[PDB]
């Protein structure tokens, strides 16, 4: 047996539903039903003189994809309709693209340095951010600081989010009446 | 008169002169002495021998006051056996390391 | 080439794990804990105060804390929602050791035993206005006992009937424990010393059907143990010495039933296996009764040495697999020692957990959970997955 | 009683010695023309 | 990528022909006996001629050297190019090579081994072209100076990585580094295929034994505080264990035994695997330190075994095929040892097979368990199997003498299960 | 013999002064004791070496 | 661009050179650039003089 | 053993474990033989403990031989273990020295325990 990847794909959404090797290539083309379509390579072998006993275990190479819940909020990014932003309940804030599907990308949720230098809290096996309910961009000073400010369910903070940088961004903005964010909002 | 003296005299036990030249102004002393030809500093290599210098006048700071103050000793070369392995498994572990970055 | 001792080769390509899978384990792996945290219990209502003493309840899930702001709080504990069930507030009586008593005879008294440094000590009955009590008589005793900070509540059997009754037993000065009664207050005995008295704990040990014998196990600061019986007159029966260990804070024993993983029936009563004598330079030395009961200078298992300031805290889990060493002089100052092995967990805790300044340390008995009180005022949670 | 039995289940467990990083590291300097047989009972102090 | 990329990827492709005389001279002078400015003169007649004298002193010492006589060392060979025929003679000569390499790695202790390599060094290039079977099989001699010789003149693969600050330098590489190399997974499959080809061809010999199993217990032990590398390594170095075990050398038997019991003890294995592990070690027994080490083997691992059947009766198959592997005399006697090892678990599983499955020898389990001390939940399954024994067949004077030993020793316990399940006048009456 | 004395009493009295700031740099806790003149100490935490 | 290609007179060097402006002068047969020159502006052609010294 | 000279009983071991504590608080002790019988040569030792407990005590008694000399008193306490506890270090300990001082804070503690001892000389 030579290797096993593991979560491929979603058991909840089918598992692993078509994986076919392009024949004559040591690449393999997986498809699974949480809206994925992933490739996974071969390297040639390590070993110069065996090859055929050591065999380097396939790695990921290029994948499309996009929610694989149905979307919960919906905003256009900009005043030219190419990119829309949007966030499921599958927890994951995409920006797709009106103009070409390989610019649809998925925000990053990696999260910045703390201000002062303390750490932060959270759990250390990393989750998505609670699935979104609201979400606010105003892009008039973009690339400058954060952009888009969004609001989640049953917790009491509103995130910030970067688009030109399609990450988050280093604030959470608190309620300060142990109140769940029920609204958003930003000047232009 | 040796067995009363402390492991650091018998480390540098032979090399008085540049011991008190090196106190006498701010100097860094000598690190052999008299014990530097022993066969365990020649098989170490480096600053491990002064290491083991150390490690060789501790131990040899054990096994010579044992046998100057012992009464019922036997002549057998049992404290200075072990004292020895002892020895050499340290000259082991730190032969073992190595600075370069693998 | 081919169509379809080799049993190595074939039970391996057939399987894919190669461990024990979830429950034909039923004790602990060495080495790598298996712990979650939940919501810090305390925090629906917060401590004014370091919170200095914790205890479960025997059987309800209750968490009771207590400290110097003289207030002492119970908790119904769960994983999400730690809600607050009562708070009594002692005036002029900050509380420095808080016990859950519940009796053997009909399990049905739930006393809390609370005290601190003072001349004497509550005693308030759980009825769900709060009935407390106040025990301030040493019946002629009171030169010996100047402060009722450091008690243990434990079983006692008459020994000419099968009746049961709890006793307080409280450090004093000179090496002496006085032992009284818990419903009436009435001094039973006094056992002392040769030394600073500095901690003692309660073993029992069954005799046959409904008959158990009750031993205190007292420690000099030197390091040398007296064990008295003392369901008869309270009379020495061995006396030994801690090997190595100067300065001694904590004796604690465990594997059975301790003060803290109680028994609620008498045939339940269970033989501590192992015994934790920790000592102010962090050193706890570790002896296990099984053998270590005869002789009389006995060796340690092992002697752990991992955190280096004095020990205030160790607690050893209902099962009797973990000790719980614990400082309240530095921060960060707990490991959960695995034990027969006698080796410390290395994945927790890590260089985050919000452990604090650790003052006080719980187990659960039964969900196999720890509450961890610190200087803060903050009784944090975690839940052990082996349980 | 099963609480009883899975307590003496786990009361009957007995000290061992875990492999660390450098239980074995001291091998290499007595491996030269010993028998094996003589390498496992070297190994098997090491583990007991 | 870049032109300056794909043009080093063309000079490894024809790093060994030699397009002027200054590369054949830096080519040439990489011997393994003499000096640069001597081997750059040397001729290949010369070389081959004490080459073909080594050889024949390498043969009369072993005999297995005359077919490489035959065709490697031949004089059709002083003007037989590498470079120059195609893959599948480059594929014949290479095996031809990687046959004479696995044949004299245990030989490298003396110098006609020397003299005789310098051939395959110098005419077939074997230290760049077949040099990762040349790393793998001197790999034992690293304290020595011929494998500093050959780190010296070596091209090193990209899996030898970490000789790479040990090449061309005065001092040995270490034990740790060692343990480095062979903590790679890559690399432990390599050498594993290694192992492999020695097995297969009958050439493990003990000194090659002796650091293989060293380092792969140092690999286990490195490895000891992380799960997820210990079980990618379980079904390499259990595969080896297998494969070892599946041969006729003591040696190598014995060395596939300390690889499953310092497996066993860095992690709980699961039962199955534990069960065909000592199903393995059994099926191919035959020697007699093969036995001693194979009993402290299985003892250890039935000792690391934890959880809900750790001493059921092990299986009617396994049970007989122990049996005729190791009969009564063997195991009492082991357990009369005064070193004392630790037997609990196993021995119970032992007798609790011999209680459902010979139902004979009783008296023996009587006198084993008389000479080892057990646990309290060993004792109580064994006294439960034993009355069952008693519920089903008719109860004789073995069967009664053991009760007289389970009374005489622990009679609150024998009474705690008979009122779990029976009753004590009524067993006195059965039996 | 008298200025010998008073020589060495002044070289024990100095080199005890630097043997207390050597103490003092090395590591662990400690804090700045000060008594009624101002003749300063410094105590340690209580706290083994690891 | 599109690489005009030129051999040294004994087949031992090569030069290469694109159309817009990357030219290299090489032993093709060992591993060994002795040339890799980009003259931003489009070059048509090279050859060798009369060794692997000079190009033009 | 047999030839280890006054030995201290568990009261005075007990006040000596805690003056040996304090000066380890105080940076004041010397804790191994070597650095013992340094202290011992250069007179600045007020007085040393010992432990009865090292498997060749004559790696111990030779700085007897020069206490006597100096008039120093000296002291042999059972365990080698819980010296090194009072010492303050995760190493057993085999002698300590008690080093000199004139504006020490434990002087007094230092000067009960040392007549304790050269009462049993």
């Amino acid at each position: 047996r030579i290797h096993v990847l593991k979560n491929i794909h979603r058991e909840s959404y089918g598992g692993v539903t078509q994986a076919t090797f392009l024949n004559g290539q040591p690449i393999i083309v997986t498809s699974g039903g949480d809206n994925s379509l992933k490739e996974y390579v071969f390297d040639p072998s390590l070993s110069q003189g065996s090859g055929d006993v050591v065999v380097q275990p396939p790695r990921y190479l290029r994948s499309r994809g996009g929610h694989s819940q149905p979307p919960s909020y919906i905003a256009f990014a900009d005043s030219q309709s190419h990119f829309m932003l949007s966030a499921s309940k599958d927890r994951s804030l995409w920006s797709f693209s009106l103009r070409k599907d390989a610019q649809s990308q998925e925000m990053s949720q990696r999260l910045h340095k703390k201000q002062d230098g303390g750490r932060v809290g959270g759990s250390t096996i990393k989750s998505k951010f609670p699935e979104i309910v609201a979400l606010a961009i105003e892009n008039a000073r973009i690339g400058e600081w954060e952009n888009i400010i969004t609001a989640h369910k049953d917790e009491k903070f509103a995130r910030t989010w970067d688009m030109r940088n399609k990450r988050v961004g280093r604030w959470t903005f608190d309620t300060t009446d142990d109140g769940f964010v029920k609204s958003v909002a930003m000047s232009q | 008169s040796l067995a009363k003296s402390p492991a650091s005299t018998i480390q540098i036990l032979g090399a008085e002169k540049a011991l008190f030249r090196a106190l006498k102004t701010k100097h860094d002393t000598p690190k052999y002495g008299l014990l530097y030809h022993a066969s365990l500093v020649g098989q170490a290599t480096g600053k491990n021998k002064g290491k083991i210098a150390r490690v060789l006048a501790a131990k040899a700071a054990v096994s010579l006051r044992y046998d100057a103050l012992a009464e019922d000793r036997d002549d057998s070369g049992d404290i200075g056996l072990e004292s020895r392995a002892k020895v050499e498994n340290r000259l082991s572990q730190l032969e073992g390391r190595d600075l370069r970055t693998t | 080439d081919e169509s379809d001792i080799n049993a190595l080769t074939k039970i391996l390509s057939t399987t894919y794990n190669y461990k024990d899978t979830l429950s034909n384990s039923k004790l602990l792996p060495p080495k790598k804990l298996d712990i979650v945290r939940l919501k810090d219990a305390n925090a629906s209502h917060p401590s004014h105060s370091a919170i200095q003493s914790l205890s479960f309840h025997p059987s309800k899930p209750l968490l009771l804390t207590g400290g110097y702001d003289k207030t002492l709080r119970i908790y119904h504990i769960d994983g999400k929602t730690n809600h607050l069930v009562t708070s009594l507030h002692l005036v002029g009586s900050p509380i420095q050791t808080c016990t859950f008593y519940t009796s053997l005879s009909n399990q049905n008294q739930q006393n809390i035993f609370t005290a601190g440094r003072r001349r004497y000590m509550h005693s308030w009955d759980l009825s769900l206005t709060a009935k407390i009590e106040k025990f301030s008589r040493l019946y002629g005793h009171e030169s010996t006992q100047r402060s009722f900070e450091n008690f243990k509540v434990a079983h006692l059997q008459n020994s000419q009937t099968n009746s049961v009754h709890g006793i307080v037993l409280l450090q004093g000065n000179n090496g002496w424990i006085n032992i009284l009664h818990s419903t009436s207050g009435l001094w039973l005995m006094g056992c002392k010393i040769e030394g600073v008295i500095t901690d003692f704990c309660i073993d029992y040990q069954p005799i046959s059907r409904g008959k158990f014998r009750t031993i205190l196990i007292a420690v000099n600061a030197y390091g040398e143990v007296w064990e008295f019986d003392l369901n008869k007159n309270g009379h020495v029966i061995r006396r030994w010495k801690d090997q190595g260990g100067v300065g001694i804070t904590k004796i604690q024993v465990g594997g059975g039933t301790t003060t803290t993983c109680p028994a609620l029936q008498i045939s339940k009563i269970k033989q501590n296996r192992w015994l934790a004598v920790g000592s102010e330079s962090g050193f706890v030395n570790l002896y296990d009764r099984n053998n270590a009961m005869t002789s009389s200078t006995p060796t340690p298992v092992a002697a752990l040495d991992q955190l280096t300031t004095t020990i205030s805290n160790l607690q050893f889990s209902p099962d009797g697999q973990i000790l719980c060493m614990a400082s309240r002089a530095v921060k960060d100052a707990l490991r959960l020692v695995h034990l027969p092995s006698c080796s410390v967990f290395s994945n927790w805790p890590t260089s985050g957990t919000p452990l604090g300044k650790v003052t006080s340390v719980a187990f659960s008995p039964s969900g196999g959970l720890l509450a961890v009180g610190n200087e803060q005022g903050k009784v944090r949670l975690w839940k052990l997955n082996h349980y | 009683d099963e609480e009883d039995i899975a307590l003496e289940f786990i009361n009957g467990e007995k000290k061992d010695k875990l492999v660390n990083m450098n239980s074995f590291t001291s091998m290499f300097d007595n491996i030269q023309n010993v028998q094996m047989d003589t390498f496992f009972d070297r190994v098997m102090k090491v583990l007991t | 990528s870049s032109l300056s990329d794909q043009l080093a990827q063309v000079a490894s492709n024809n790093a060994t022909v030699a397009l002027d005389r200054k590369r054949r001279q830096k080519l040439h002078s990489a011997s393994l006996i003499y000096n640069s400015k001597t081997a750059a003169t040397q001729d290949y007649d010369f070389i081959f001629e004490n080459a073909s004298k080594a050889l024949e002193e390498l043969s009369q010492i072993e005999p297995k050297f005359a077919i490489f006589s035959r065709t490697l060392f031949s004089e059709s060979s002083i003007s037989l190019d590498r470079n120059v025929q195609t893959k599948e003679e480059i594929k014949d000569l290479d095996n031809a090579i990687n046959a004479y390499l696995l044949l004299a790695s245990s030989k490298w202790y003396l110098a006609p081994t020397l003299h005789a390599t310098e051939w395959l060094v110098r005419r077939f290039q074997i230290h760049v072209k077949n040099t990762e079977m040349l790393l793998l099989s001197t790999l034992n001699y690293y304290q020595t100076p011929v494998f500093k010789r050959i780190l010296s003149i070596i091209k090193l693969p990209p899996l030898f990585n970490c000789l790479s600050n040990f090449v061309r330098s005065e001092k040995p590489p270490t034990a740790l580094t060692m343990i480095k190399l062979f903590n790679d997974m890559d690399f432990l499959k390599l050498y594993t295929s290694y192992l492999d080809q020695c097995i297969k061809h009958n050439a493990t010999y003990t000194n090659q034994l002796l650091f293989t199993t060293c380092c792969f217990i140092n690999v286990v032990a490195f490895n000891s505080n992380n799960d997820e590398k210990l079980n990618q390594l379980v079904p390499i170095l259990l595969e080896i264990s297998a494969k070892l075990l599946a041969s006729k050398s003591k040696d190598c038997q014995i060395a596939a035994h300390t690889i499953l019991v310092v497996f066993a003890t860095a992690l709980p294995l699961k039962k199955t695997i534990i069960l065909a592990a000592m199903e393995t070690i059994l099926s191919n027994l035959d020697a007699k330190e093969a036995k001693h080490s194979a009993l402290l083997t299985i003892c250890k691992l039935f000792q690391t075994l934890k959880g809900q059947g750790n001493v059921d009766q092990l299986p009617s198959k396994i049970f007989k095929l122990f049996d005729s592997k190791f009969d009564t005399v063997s195991i009492l006697t082991f357990l009369d040892k005064e070193d004392k090892p630790v037997c609990d678990k196993f021995i119970t599983s032992y007798t609790r097979s011999i209680a459902r499955y010979d139902r004979s020898k009783l008296n023996i389990i009587l006198s084993l368990l008389k000479k080892i001390r057990l646990e309290r939940y060993e004792v109580r399954l064994i006294i439960t199997d034993l009355i069952y024994l008693s519920e089903i067949l008719e109860d004789k004077s073995q069967l009664v003498e053991l009760f007289e030993y389970f009374i005489s020793i622990n009679e609150d316990l024998v009474l705690k299960c008979l009122k779990s399940l029976g009753l004590t006048g009524e067993l006195f009456e059965i039996r | 013999v008298k200025q010998h004395l008073q020589r060495e009493t002044q070289l024990k009295q100095v080199q005890q002064r630097m043997d207390a700031q050597r103490e003092l740099l090395k590591k662990g806790s400690k804090k700045k004791i000060v008594d009624s003149s101002g003749k300063i100490s410094f105590k340690w935490k209580k706290q083994r070496k690891r | 661009g599109p690489y005009h290609i030129k051999y040294a007179k004994n087949g031992t060097h090569l030069l290469i050179t694109g159309r817009k402006g990357h030219v290299a002068s090489m032993d093709w047969r060992k591993g060994q650039l002795r040339a890799e020159l980009f003259l931003n502006e489009t070059c048509h052609s090279a050859t060798y003089l009369q060794n692997e010294q000079y190009f033009a | 053993n047999p030839k280890a000279f006054p030995l201290a009983d568990a009261a005075l071991t007990q006040q000596i474990l805690d003056v040996v504590q304090q000066a380890a608080n105080l940076r004041q002790l010397k804790k191994g033989a070597n650095e013992a019988t340094k202290t011992l040569n250069r007179g600045i030792s007020e007085f040393i403990i010992m432990a009865a407990d090292c498997e060749p005590i004559e790696i111990l008694l030779h700085l007897p031989l020069l206490c006597e000399d100096k008039n120093v008193p000296y002291v042999f306490v059972p365990s080698r273990v819980a010296l090194g506890r009072a010492c303050g270090v995760s190493r057993p300990v085999i002698a300590a020295s008690i080093t000199t001082n004139d504006a020490s804070a434990i002087k007094t503690q230092i000067y009960a325990v040392k007549d304790k001892i050269e009462t049993l000389l």
